RNA sequence: CUUUUGUAUAAUGGGUCAGCGACUUAUAUUCUGUAGCAAGGUUAACCGAAUAGGGGAGCCGAAGGGAAACCGAGUCUUAA
RNA sequence: GAGGACCGAACCGACUAAUGUUGAAAAAUUAGCGGAUGACUUGUGGCUGGGGGUGAAAGGCCAAUCAAACCGGGAGAUAG
RNA sequence: UUAUUAAAAACACAGCACUGUGCAAACACGAAAGUGGACGUAUACGGUGUGACGCCUGCCCGGUGCCGGAAGGUUAAUUG
RNA sequence: UUCCUUGUCGGGUAAGUUCCGACCUGCACGAAUGGCGUAAUGAUGGCCAGGCUGUCUCCACCCGAGACUCAGUGAAAUUGAACUCGCUGUGAAGAUGCAGUGUACCCGCGGCAAGACGGAAAGACCCCGUGAACCUUUACUAUAGCUUGACACUGAACAUU
RNA sequence: UUUAAUGUUUGAUGUUCUAACGUUGACCCGUAAUCCGGGUUGCGGACAGUGUCUGGUGGGUAGUUUGACUGGGGCGGUCUCCUCCUAAAGAGUAACGGAGGAGCACGAAGGUUGGCUAAUCCUGGUCGGACAUCAGGAGGUUAGUGCAAUGGCAUAAGCCAGCUUGACUGCGAGCGUGACGGCGCGAGCAGGUGCGAAAGCAGGUCAUAGUGAUCCGGUGGUUCUGAAUGGAAGGGCCAUCG
């Protein structure tokens, strides 16, 4: 019928790029899915945010058989 | 408080607490002010008279504030335990 | 609009309880689980009760 | 005459050591059954009134 | 001149001159400057051949935390 | 010799047109027009007062004033 | 009849109808006393609508109002 | 009272969106907020005809009062300042004032009103203001009045229960 | 066991009575007076009427309200939240721009351990059919996910079973996002618990909608307060409701 709707910005997307350094509990990337994977030293919240669990750098790779885009954190 | 309309903010946030009675009748006394008082013994009646703390007061209680360095008698109010141990040191006597 | 609010109380002496919601067509039974007391600081079951 | 305080923002308001208020929080009056308890809890303990309305409180509670 | 995104504007106002004509006052409060004194500062009413002097009742400050009892350089939170 | 009868002056009115419209006049003049023994007209005096009066009713009229008179006061009402 | 842009098909009207009113009338003006209605008494008075006269004025009581009814349901102060 | 609509038909006229007569397809008549008739009446509305005419074709002349000139007296609205032309263009978008260009010796008097977005009244229309007034009602909240009961002023006797 | 009737308290009314009260009936006096008052009398009579309280009615009167957005206003539509596009490869980004949803559900559809892997089609096969259940092959997620869209999902987040209540209490380094009120993510710590042999996992659900500040008030709790004192009322604090 009428359109007119629209919903809030969630603000979505990478906060930490790579080779940034990070405390132990930043967030890196709030992402609806899991576009991006947990790595070595990061968690993934209940709303699959990407979290530091160490501090060091940031890290991106793509590994695995399904060339899946990993993040880690150096610890440093 | 005005914002134009919106609900302002001593508005939207809730009141919390109750008002005691009994603080507007209790003061703090330093270690500093126990040189003003007259005669060395201090009690409710010798701190008025040194206009220390207010007539009306009924509790007082002496805290680790300044210092002391005469020997003073502190009877019938209420001290810290660190005004207590500094009292004490200058060799003053507390006595409930 | 169906499920109504309801609490759950401790078996233990204390007045502590929980609340959650209930489908009262579909279930008609009391709801009763083990959930933690945080008066007693134990585990202890919990009974349905009316809000 | 001297200055009124609000008096609705007296019941609101503490002032703190460094000048600043601290507050109770919203949205624990009513309907928490639905609200999850790690946001409740977050809710309990005292705030402080941020930088950007500390103006307005200063003006409701000169006394303060 | 005003008002406006924008006025030679054919938008407003003024025929001209002279006189008058609009951010004040009181009391509180906060900040800045300045002066005095300084962990202290200051009096109010009032007394007073009174701008002196007296008057320290009070007020502010030197301690905070907590809803509060209460504790106190810590305190609150919590069984911790 | 009846009549809210007829024609028509005074008298009362105000249908048309022109003039006038900083007028002779803050409602008139000129030429025509209606009623003209009646629910007529007029003098003097009186009564009704403002959310009130009076109104053969137009929100008409109530001192050149009316969908609430005038004067003084609240009053420097308030004016995003 | 709209004093001062509307005189009319508007208002009034005689007549008609409904309705209220038994007299300390209804009703109206009055904190009240009282006065009008009326020094009248239902062939009178008030209100409402219609509007000479002629021929007429059909159907609907569901809605709203008014009138009558009093059994039942509900229901105030009071009582406790 | 009819939107469609100048309905259709008839009458009147050389020609009639009006008028009169009828038809009924009454957008959306209708019976006392009356229906349909109705003699008389009307500074009432519409239409037709005779008479009459400067109403007109199409104006002409004339008589008076002004206008005009002389003497006397002597206003008003308005007014930023003016050394105050046309055109085309430009530009707060319709120019005496800008650009280009044309024209134009200086100053009156009688006339005419195209312009000076002429004068007059801080637009009546329209919108806006958390403006106003008055009016309406089954808007809200009240309230005079009207009405109900309890208690008081207010008592006795007796039935009925 | 029961029944009647004389004696009593309180009501429910009525038929009397006169003495309150009414009289805008008559007569008398004040008084050379249709006011008023007093008196006599008649008629009413505890009614009427008035006061306080109370229900109903009450545009008779009064005070007021009657939203905003808007290619002028009105009318229509819209107003909070979620998803996609517009949006210009970080975030954000308008229009009465283009398309759709939400105002819940679930004690299992949550936790954990163990296992499992679709859609569709082909072939064969009792009733049986285009389509049921069976078997095989192809296929490779074209399926599924409580519901819109998007992003995800095989280690499955999809499907099944066992045992269960972590849909725990106190906290919280550190971030994200908002003018603010707020909202979101969160390792780890303490207490206690579930599943697993164990490493471990669990502070609801694949994620993003499913919501409402404050005031006032309710309910439960509470080594807080208690206007002389002891209590209590009330208040506070905690949990929760409208
Ligand atoms: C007889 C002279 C009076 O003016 C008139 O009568 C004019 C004919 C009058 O206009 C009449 C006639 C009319 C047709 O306009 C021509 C009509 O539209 C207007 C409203 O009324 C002016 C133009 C009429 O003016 C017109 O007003 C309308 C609203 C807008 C017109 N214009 C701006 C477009 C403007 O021209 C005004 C308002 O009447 C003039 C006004 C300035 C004065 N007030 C009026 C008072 O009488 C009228 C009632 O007013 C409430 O009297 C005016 C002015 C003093 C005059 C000049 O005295
Ligand atoms: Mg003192
Ligand atoms: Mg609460
Ligand atoms: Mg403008
Ligand atoms: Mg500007
Ligand atoms: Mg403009
Ligand atoms: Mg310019
Ligand atoms: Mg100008
Ligand atoms: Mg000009
Ligand atoms: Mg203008
Ligand atoms: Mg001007
Ligand atoms: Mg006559
Ligand atoms: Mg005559
Ligand atoms: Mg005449
Ligand atoms: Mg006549
Ligand atoms: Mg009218
Ligand atoms: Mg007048
Ligand atoms: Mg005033
Ligand atoms: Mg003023
Ligand atoms: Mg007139
Ligand atoms: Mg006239
Ligand atoms: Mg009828
Ligand atoms: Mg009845
Ligand atoms: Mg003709
Ligand atoms: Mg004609
Ligand atoms: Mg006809
Ligand atoms: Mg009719
Ligand atoms: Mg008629
Ligand atoms: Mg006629
Ligand atoms: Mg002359
Ligand atoms: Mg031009
Ligand atoms: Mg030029
Ligand atoms: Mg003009
Ligand atoms: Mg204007
Ligand atoms: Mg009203
Ligand atoms: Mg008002
Ligand atoms: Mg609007
Ligand atoms: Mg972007
Ligand atoms: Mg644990
Ligand atoms: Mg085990
Ligand atoms: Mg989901
Ligand atoms: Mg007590």
């Amino acid at each position: 019928t009428r359109n007119g709707r629209d919903s809030e910005a969630k603000r979505l997307g990478v906060k930490r790029f790579g080779g940034e350094s990070v405390l132990a509990g930043s967030i890196i990337v709030r992402q609806r899915g899991t576009k991006f994977h947990a790595g070595a030293n990061v968690g993934c919240g209940r709303d699959h945010t990407l979290f530091a669990k160490a501090d060091g750098k940031v890290k991106f790779e793509v590994k695995g058989p399904k060339n899946r885009k990993f993040i880690s954190i150096e610890a440093e | 408080g005005f914002e134009g309309g919106q609900m302002p903010l001593y508005r939207r946030l809730p009141k919390f607490g109750f008002t005691s009675r009994k603080a507007a009748i209790t003061a703090e006394i330093r270690l500093s002010d126990l040189a003003k008082v007259e005669g060395g013994v201090v009690d409710l009646n010798t701190l008025k008279a040194a206009n220390i703390i207010g007539i009306q007061i009924e509790f007082a209680k002496v805290i680790l504030a300044g210092e002391v360095t005469t020997p003073v008698t502190v009877r019938g109010l209420r001290v810290t335990k660190g005004a207590r141990a500094a009292i004490e040191a200058a060799g003053g006597k507390i006595e409930e | 609009g169906i499920r109504e609010k309801i609490k759950l109380v401790s078996s233990a002496g204390t007045g502590h309880f929980y609340t959650t919601t209930k489908n009262k067509r579909t279930k008609p039974e009391k709801l009763e689980l083990k959930k933690f007391d945080p008066v007693v600081r134990q585990h202890v079951i919990y009974k349905e009760a009316k809000i | 005459p001297k200055i009124k305080t609000v008096r609705g923002a007296a019941k609101r308001f503490k002032k703190t050591g460094k000048g600043g208020f601290k507050h109770k929080h919203a949205n624990l009056r009513h309907i928490l059954t639905k609200k999850a308890t790690k946001r409740k809890r977050h809710l309990r303990p005292k705030a402080m009134v941020s930088k950007g309305d500390l103006g307005l409180v200063i003006a409701c509670l000169p006394y303060a």
